[PDB]
């Protein structure tokens, strides 16, 4: 009931989670997810990112790292805890490690 | 010679005791002897002096002590020193004072300890925490100081040469070990420079196998100076070699780290720790110096094998 | 027992000789009659007040906090008439008992006393309000001569080791109790719980005694071990393994 | 500013000593609170470092499994993306009483509304079913990872806030109490001296009067 | 004297002093941490200690009911408050580390009328009301408390 | 006297005292908080109070311009500093609940020239530049402030 998990990522990432049973339409026919394609621009990602951050029914957001870099300024601008944003490796992009939001919050972590 | 005064002795004797002692000291000073006098507690003397001032209904000054407390202490210590004696024999001698201070509460605000510290040129600040840790002698290190270092530079240069830069580096290492304490607490030696790891671990080596001394062992009852400087020389030489080994290779590709140094030449770290066991009673000056020279060579070669 | 009573409404000058008469007897009994005398001087603070009254009678100008400038030597004159002497089998010990004005250890009376005595027992108030008798706080107390008082040939081999470990355990238990008040019981680990168990049973079994139960030195040590056997051997860091193997089990 | 500005007195001396003891106790109790939070922070940060590593391995397996489903099915992704209505997985907030401070955590809630059952593409139901499970497992781990990060959030602020208060007690409030107490002590001895002076002159004047009478 | 006539006062006196001192030490921590973390026994001590401070150690000496409180009544009041304390402490510690854990919130909601009655003891008004009845009324409070905790566990 | 010759001086004197007192009331707690809990209305008070302290209350008596401060200049430059206070405080009070709040950082960057000009108001040398130029100059700063606010809000 309480909170949904929003996903902003590539075609396979979103498809996988949707099969995972996560994601749904609100009463306004809005989807708590975005598929980011090669033709998707920065304003589209940022607008979606912001709407999830300002949407009180979301909370955890799952994004691809390569996207995290594309709109990275928005990831440090918001410092809260409901909107926990987790950065994941895309099907082909390589495993994340550096530029983790948390490793930045705490500079004492491997 | 010993002068004994307990707290229930006549106040005139407790106040006069300190001057009786130094008068006996000067008597032998005039013979050409070197005399070392210890006042067990100059705070006990100051208490006796305040009592007499009270009995005489004198107006009290700072913290209740007589106005002349400082003048009496200053004229006490001024009587010590190296002198040219009277008389045609043209003899020389000295009186040293190693008087102790024990202010009520352990504070340094008491005029007696404050005045004493403004007069004495060396302070061997002791601590109780070190004693609780069984580390002896219990020397605080950060509080202690000596203002004779310049006066003795002529002696040290003439007879030993390398002693002075060694004691300078030793204090720098110990002070840095303290300065790094906050970084270590917040890091755990993980996000820490390899050069700082050398400082921390070598500083420990110094604290353990040099500054610490076990007077209940027959080999460590007395450490001749030539042995003290020998021990420090090899430890500081190691420090410099370890710093160079890391720094000259720290660019890229193939670097030396403390984990490599420690594992690679553990026998050298052991031999350095073993140096305090060279008993001057059985191993003569030439043998101890020879063994210390061998460690110095073995040590430099151990690092050489890494480059 | 040789008992001297100087009542509050008795002459104030008689209060000054009272402790001198007690020690005068103690010196006769101890040093001339070859026996050991324990001298207890109760309410030295009331003595100090009587001494101030005598000083005023002489029209002497009061010193620090109204007391005579010679209060230091006067206390030493009384206190130091004690100890062992060469060639005789007698001894005198003293346990002066002093009320701290306004409960301030800085006051000249406990300050001048402690400055010329060897450690302190120190009776607290928190332990009293908690209905613990005796209300003696072991953390701020000290006996500088304990190192020589105890040990094989005087009490028992393990005396020194039991004392040091109990002191650390109580100090830690108090530290853990302070932590518990902040983090709660669920945030504590097993070692912390053992220290809390020790703290509670230490005060209830070891310190709390009652006025008519006489615990000898050997029973006191046995009670210590009963509390120490709460901990596994590996946590008793201040007791050598040889001592543990001899005394710890059973 | 520099002193509490309480007029020198024995009453003020007693109050300052009680005030100092209180400040020292507060410093130590808050320092212990910080140390407890720091261990958990380092406990929870250690968990994030461990959990993050696992996340990598788990997501990799899910990504491969998706490729396997695609191999059989072909292009199911369009149907899944368009055919979305209700969620089967939802997250509930729960409270974690880490200390006196309470930390917000996420908890996985298997609400239960049925997901889309699709055998339309090559009928590759076995691979799609394994794929659902692989991601479903990934989500649960991510929920814990999100809490980890959210817990780490409420903790970094709690540590900085507690340490700031501890630092102020140590660098501002106690120094000020100690300066006030030392000021009071000095002023009290100054008052004692002027009383001594007057009494000495009184005793001398009495002696002078007595001599004149003889 | 107390053991000859009452036999109950001495142990009530000891426990009352323990509670008041324990409250002062807990008060020092609550002022710092805001009750964020308390043991259930500590929560009872704080509330019973307030019960004592407000409804036992506080009295208006210009009222008929508290101008003079006869000793049998003073000990009567304390006897019930201490009995409550012991039963409330037993309930939460006995069921601790189990399934049906009892907490203060459950006790206060379960037998709120018992706390009202305990707080009402100051008003029994001696002399206007009889000694035999006041003692009987306090006995009734004890029976009501015992039934309240028995049904809770 | 003040009402007869000036009138404007007295309400300016009052507002200046209130600003300085509020700054002290805040400084006591800001030292402990670290400027974390400050409202935008408080940050304006703190910075205007600094403006008053550094540029109004202190003067270098061994200069050609601060060796003497004719009263009309003191009240003139105070009027501008208080006028800024009221306009800056209004700017945030009317926007804090809107879709864009004029926080200190917005007014500070937008009006940085006004804050510098206000600080320069001391450097008027009344002997070289007489009353006519000083009053005209102060009037210009008031106009500059009013125009900047109209473009800001």
């Amino acid at each position: 009931r309480g909170k949904l998990i929003a996903v902003i990522g590539d075609e396979d990432t979103v498809t996988g989670f949707l099969l995972g049973g996560i994601g749904e339409l609100n009463k306004n026919r809005h989807p708590n997810f975005l598929v980011v394609e090669k033709d998707t621009t920065i304003n589209e990602i940022e607008d979606t990112f912001r709407q999830f951050l300002n949407r009180d029914d979301i909370g955890i957001i799952l994004i691809n790292q390569y996207i995290a870099e594309m709109v990275r300024h928005a990831l440090d601008a918001h410092q809260r805890s409901i909107p926990a944003v987790l950065e994941i490796p895309s099907k082909e992009h390589p495993y994340d490690a550096a530029k983790d939001s948390i490793l930045r919050r705490a500079k004492g972590m491997f | 010679a010993l002068v004994a005064n307990t707290s229930n002795m006549p106040v005139a004797a407790r106040e006069a005791s300190i001057y009786t002692g130094i008068t006996l000291s000067e008597y032998f000073r005039d013979m050409g002897y070197h005399v070392s006098m210890m006042a067990d507690s100059t705070s006990r003397w100051a208490e006796a002096l305040r009592e007499i001032s009270g009995r005489l209904a004198e107006m009290p000054a700072d913290s209740g002590y007589p106005a002349y407390l400082g003048a009496r202490l200053a004229s006490f210590y001024e009587r010590a020193g190296r002198v040219k004696c009277l008389g045609n024999p043209e003899r020389e001698g000295s009186v040293s004072i190693v008087g102790a201070v024990s202010p009520p509460g352990g504070d340094f605000s008491d005029p007696v300890t404050s005045a004493t510290l403004g007069i004495v040129q060396v302070f061997w600040g002791l601590d109780k925490k070190l004693a609780q840790r069984k580390h002896f002698p219990s020397v605080n290190w950060l509080i202690s100081y000596s203002k004779y270092m310049r006066a003795l530079d002529e002696y040290y240069d003439k007879h030993f040469t390398e002693f002075v830069p060694l004691r300078t580096k030793a204090k720098e290492i110990l002070q840095e070990e303290e300065d790094l304490a906050e970084i270590v607490q917040l890091v755990g030696k993980a996000s820490l420079a390899e050069t700082d790891k050398i400082t921390l671990e070598v500083a420990k080596l110094i604290k353990d196998d040099f500054l610490q001394q076990n007077g209940y062992t027959p080999y460590d009852r007395f450490c001749p100076f030539y042995k003290t400087v020998g021990m420090l020389s090899n430890m500081i030489s190691f420090y410099d070699m370890a710093r160079r080994a890391v720094e000259t290779t720290a660019q890229s590709d193939n670097k030396i780290t403390w984990s490599i140094i420690r594992e690679h030449m553990g026998e050298i770290l052991y031999k350095l720790s073993s140096m305090k066991f060279k008993d001057p009673v059985k191993d003569g000056e030439a043998k101890i110096k020879a063994d210390y020279a061998q460690l110095l060579e073995d040590m430099q070669n151990a690092f050489r094998s890494l480059e | 027992v040789c008992l001297f009573l100087n009542l509050a409404n008795d002459p104030t000058i008689e209060r000054i000789i009272t402790p001198r008469l007690a020690l005068t007897t103690a010196e006769f009994l101890a040093y001339q009659c070859e026996k050991h005398v324990l001298v207890i001087l109760t309410d030295m603070s009331s003595y100090a007040e009587a001494l101030r009254e005598v000083s005023a009678a002489r029209e002497e100008v009061p010193g620090r906090r109204g007391f005579p400038g010679y209060m230091y030597t006067d206390l030493a004159t009384i206190y130091e008439r004690a100890g062992r002497v060469e060639g005789r089998n007698g001894s005198i010990t003293q346990i002066p008992i002093l009320t701290m004005p306004n409960d301030d250890i800085t006051h000249p009376i406990p300050d001048l006393t402690g400055y010329i005595t060897e450690g302190q027992i120190y009776v607290d108030r928190q332990l009293h309000n908690r209905q613990i008798y005796p209300p003696i706080n072991v953390l701020p107390s000290l006996s500088r001569l304990m190192k020589s008082a105890i040990g094989e040939g005087m009490t028992r081999k393990d005396h020194a080791d039991v004392s040091n470990q109990l002191y650390a355990c109580y100090a830690i238990g108090k530290d853990v109790q302070a932590m518990k008040a902040v983090v709660g019981e669920e945030a504590l680990t097993s070692d912390d719980l053992l220290y809390l168990e020790f703290l509670q049973k230490f005060e209830k079994n070891f310190i709390t005694q009652g006025p008519y139960e006489n615990r000898t030195v050997y029973e006191t040590l046995d009670i210590g071990w009963q509390l120490l056997r709460i901990f596994p051997k590996e946590m008793l860091k201040r007791i050598p393994q040889s001592t543990l193997s001899e005394f710890y089990p059973r | 500013k520099d002193r509490i500005e309480i007029f020198p007195s024995r009453m003020a001396q007693t109050i300052m000593k009680a005030r100092l003891k209180g400040a020292q106790t507060g410093r130590n109790l808050l320092k212990k609170k910080s140390d407890a939070l720091t261990l958990r922070f380092r406990q929870i940060l250690k968990k994030i470092i461990e959990t993050k590593m696992l996340m990598g391995e788990v997501m990799r397996e899910a990504a491969f499994s998706l490729a396997e489903a695609k191999f059989t099915a072909g292009d199911f992704s369009t149907t899944v993306i368009q055919n979305v209505n209700k969620a089967q997985v939802k997250i509930r907030a729960k409270k974690d009483n880490v200390a006196g401070v309470t930390l917000p955590v996420f908890e996985h809630y298997h609400e239960g509304t049925d997901s889309y059952e699709l055998t339309g593409l090559a009928r590759g139901g076995e691979q799609l079913a394994k794929l659902k499970r692989n991601y479903a497992k990934a989500v649960e781990l991510l929920v814990e990872l999100a809490s980890l990060q959210t817990s780490f959030v409420t903790l970094d602020e709690a540590i900085k806030i507690t340490n700031r208060r501890v630092n102020a007690i140590e660098h501002v409030i106690i120094p000020r109490i100690e300066r006030t107490l030392a000021y009071i002590i000095t002023e009290l001895d100054e008052r004692e001296r002027e009383e001594f002076y007057r009494l000495k002159k009184i005793q001398e004047k009495k002696k002078i009067i007595k001599e004149k009478s003889e």
